[PDB]
């Protein structure tokens, strides 16, 4: 019901919709399911933007978005270095992680 | 002649015992005496089996029988002295041959000219240069197995030390005891630091370089 | 236990007839042997656990 | 000439045993410094240890065999 | 991560399958539980 | 102290908990990430977490994945994707999983399934090491 | 002198083979530390420790050659 | 002849405990960075460091055992 | 001395293939404990490890023809 | 003879402080690396470096006996 | 006997700094790695690669000491 | 004597080469694992590996300096 | 003798530049793995690289100032 606002000028530049959203309450696992597959995808941050209604009570929410941090690039750059080792694996295989985790989280949300 | 002849049938006789009564333990008796022996069997099939397999089962039995004997052979020279400078030098020599026969029986035999094909044949030799191959074949055998004679040597080198300079400094130092009991209550415990350490990890390498053959063939 | 004496007694028949010198190749030996008295007490137990039940257990 | 150079030349071979000295740490000692990587101690790594500390006491069972055939 | 990096598979799906391995383990009682958090009103579209 | 953050969608075990270690089943091995530690990140592995809490104790786990986020300071966050206590795991099951596991990798299909298999054989290992 | 000197010039190159010893352990210590970050124990990294051998070991048979020379 | 190249062929094999005294820092730094990596102090890893400098200080007592055999 | 001091002058300088055995293991190491990050076995690690070992027994070479000068 | 081989061989048992000098640096490396991954400094760590800089110049004041013992 | 002994004294005696520079390299290389990892470099760490520095080059002093002593 | 003692020399400037062949074996080793852990193969570290490779052959090129000055 | 115990004495001091040779490979090695850990190449780690071949070279110099001495 969000792919409205976004649904009449692509259903082409979507990638996926996740749909029995809610229903029996949705969870960490689809986010890591859909987290996966859509990893495998040519837009890796072009900055995304996650999109979803944080909550601030059972009523009110505020429609978010948060960013999209698939540098692992930049993010190989700088005080990362501090993260004394770290790979553009483990990195992105945290990236990769968060990705559901958040995924998860948002959907929540 | 009766000297060296009745040391050789002994060592034998040693390792007969234990590899006639295991094969006797299979339905009798046992009383207290058939159940104390199977376990030197029990504790060569559990120790040395963690490791094997490996190679398969075809070659496993045959192999033990060695790391057995060896390990067994020189516990046979620890206690009798004199033994070690002549007799256990002269066992050593006796010795030379099978361990140098080892590598033959697979290797050399079936391809002389280039027995690291049954060995190994990518690793250390390069497969690449056939010149690296027969220069390594003296690093991986020829001089390995003349090792395995020098591997016993050097427990004998060890422990024959021990026996002659705590010979020496008792002769030295006739006090009864007494200055001398302070060095020769070390060199007693190096017998322990010594052999008992070098002599396991004497059969071990009788274990793994006849794994490394095996296993390739 | 008469395994082990029966053992020990063949031993000190093979140090007899080759014997190079008498107390102080001796003394590396007899320490040897009586470190192991000991020892070897709490090493028996572990001994009878093992096998006697493992004997039982196959 | 023929029993004074037989002295000086077996304690020259007993500077070899400086490389089985140091080669022994430095093969235990990594085998110290991978089973607190962990875990695989029981076989494995420290069943390997005893692969490198016979193929370093190799050199140590060559060159205690060289002083020893220059004494007796 | 070469047992899996291999090539391909995610940190999600390694760690998926090591999750779903939990899934796949876990006590009885407690076995229940697992699957209430895995993908399972899942239903992808990207409809 | 580390504060630290023991999760997994399950469970925050430790949320900033003044704990002084937690031995993470890192990708190579693990490290027991002791309390503050720098950064580096690190992502998990199946292993146990031992969460020797400063406490005196260490509380057992198991973990199959996630990243463990050893921040510059005292929040070290593990998010295991999955984080459990050993509890709600049961070895016998891990074990029997374990010799389906290893019956399975043998016709697991590529290096994927065989990780898979693997994954899981490893991880049942995993869990056995402790468990 | 001819016999005198030949004795003192085997024993000093049997401590040649003191690179050998201490090279055994560095390059089966490395492997012993190598298999702690796992898994290539029997495929690629112990079947180069043994072309890592064989490389440390020669520059012993190289030596152990030079103080055969000089005693026969 | 006697009595002279039994005092500087005494000294040469002193030079074979360079290995046991630079291994030993390799037996003990390899379990300092290894306690570093922690937790196991107490067991296993300095256990470990136990039966390694004892491997380590072996070509040492022996070493000083062909020392001492060429000047008593 | 002229036909004494050569026989006992290649002996040292045999023992500058204590670099070129050590250095192999070194070398032939960390070429081991590198490839196990891995994945560049071939083309990079292995084949910079031809050009460790060039310049490992070039200082080995160069002591395995000075003691082929104060011998030939 | 009586008064040079004494002290030509006091100088050969000098070179054996070449392993507590490089095993020094090692022991006291190890714990720079160390108290680098942190922080357990005080206590556990550097009272360790104590007993790893302690069993090294054992085998130092062991080399020092033995040239001390050729000069006086 | 008595003018030359001494010279072949200090001369084997400077084979003890082999272990001070080698040593130095290894306490040096670790704060050069150790502070790779970083931060503590303008304070604790590098202030105890001059307590290294220091106890290797200690052994350099004490091995210099003798050099100095068979010469003057 | 005279013409002796330059034979004993040279062979004995030529052990001062076992450093250098080691020192070439520390620094492409820890470039063999300083190129595993990617990925400016070319410049930056193999760059200077040359330059590592330069003043640790340095100390080979001044010791078979002293062993030819003895030669010629 | 005392015009040929110089030669066969300032040889043997050439035997110390062992360690300021594998020191500087040492001490570069763990630079070249330093900086493989990245980033400050210019100054700070590098520029303590030069700190730590002054200190390898000094105990260098020092064995060479001894072996000169005994040579002119």
């Amino acid at each position: 019901k969000i792919r409205s606002i976004l649904h009449r000028t692509h259903s082409d530049q979507f990638l996926v919709t996740f749909k029995e959203v809610g229903r029996r309450p949705p969870t960490f696992g689809d986010a890591s399911v859909i987290a996966l597959e859509l990893l495998n995808s040519g837009y890796e941050f072009d900055e995304g933007s996650i999109i979803f209604n944080r909550f601030r009570s059972v009523i009110s929410y505020k429609t978010e978005e948060k960013p999209i941090f698939s540098l692992d690039t930049i993010s190989s750059a700088e005080s990362m270095s501090i993260y004394d080792d770290i790979d553009a694996d483990v990195l992105r295989n945290y990236q990769e992680y968060s990705l559901a985790n958040i995924i998860y989280y948002s959907l929540k949300e | 002649i009766t000297p060296v002849i009745l040391g050789l049938p002994l060592v034998t006789l040693i390792v007969l015992f234990p590899s006639l009564l295991f094969p006797t333990s299979n339905r009798l008796v046992s009383n207290r005496f058939v159940t104390l022996q199977q376990w030197m069997l029990q504790l060569v099939s559990k120790q040395m089996m963690s490791i094997h397999n490996s190679k398969g089962q075809t070659w496993t039995l045959m192999l033990m029988s060695l790391i057995l004997f060896i390990g067994s052979t020189n516990l046979l020279g620890l206690l009798p002295h004199s033994f070690t400078p002549t007799t256990q030098l002269s066992m050593n020599l006796g010795m030379a041959i099978p361990l140098w026969a080892g590598a033959v029986i697979t290797g050399f035999r079936n391809k002389t000219k280039a027995s690291l094909a049954h060995f190994l044949p990518q690793g250390t030799p390069t497969p690449l240069i056939p010149m690296l191959v027969i220069i390594e074949t003296i690093s991986l055998f020829i001089q390995p197995m003349a090792l395995a004679v020098r591997l016993t040597a050097n427990i004998t080198a060890g422990h024959l030390l021990i026996h002659l300079i705590g010979g020496a400094t008792l002769a030295l130092m006739s006090i009864s005891t007494t200055t001398a009991l302070i060095t020769f209550t070390i060199l007693i415990l190096l017998t322990i630091l010594e052999f008992a350490v070098a002599m396991i990890q004497a059969y071990v390498f009788t274990l793994l370089v006849s794994l490394y053959l095996h296993d390739n063939t | 236990p008469y395994v082990l004496g029966t053992g020990l007694i063949l031993y000190l028949l093979s140090k007899e007839i080759y014997v190079i010198t008498p107390e102080t190749f001796s003394a590396i030996s007899t320490i040897g042997f009586l470190v192991y008295i000991v020892k070897k007490y709490g090493a028996s137990v572990g001994e009878f656990a093992d096998k006697l039940n493992e004997q039982k257990i196959a | 000439i023929d029993t004074a150079a037989k002295f000086i030349g077996a304690g020259a071979a007993t500077v070899g045993v400086a490389g089985s000295g140091a080669g022994i740490g430095t093969v235990f000692g990594s085998l110290i410094i991978g089973y607190a990587r962990n875990p695989s101690l029981k076989q494995q790594l420290f069943s390997y240890a005893i692969l490198g500390f016979a193929l370093s006491e190799a050199m140590g069972l060559f060159c205690l065999m060289v002083a020893f055939l220059i004494l007796f | 991560v070469a047992y899996w990096r291999q090539a391909g598979l995610s940190y999600i799906r390694y760690s998926q399958i090591c999750a779903k391995a939990v899934r796949d383990a876990l006590k009885t009682e407690f076995k229940a539980n697992a699957m209430k958090t895995s993908g399972s009103t899942i239903k992808i579209v990207k409809v | 102290q580390m504060s630290f953050t023991f999760a997994s969608p399950t469970q925050v075990f430790f949320n900033s908990a003044n704990v002084r270690q937690v031995d993470v089943p890192t990708q190579t091995g693990a490290f027991g990430i002791l309390a503050a530690h720098v950064p580096t990140l690190q992502v998990l592995r199946p292993g146990l977490v031992v969460v020797h809490a400063e406490d005196g104790t260490t509380s057992k786990y198991f973990v199959s994945s996630g990243s463990v986020t050893v921040n510059a300071d005292s929040s070290v966050q593990l998010l295991a994707e999955e984080a459990v206590t050993l509890d709600m795991l049961d070895l016998g099951a891990a074990k029997a999983n374990l010799e389906k596991a290893q019956s399975e990798l043998l016709g697991a299909a590529d290096e994927a399934t065989r990780a898979e298999i693997q994954i899981r054989i490893e991880a049942n290992e995993a869990l056995v090491k402790a468990l």
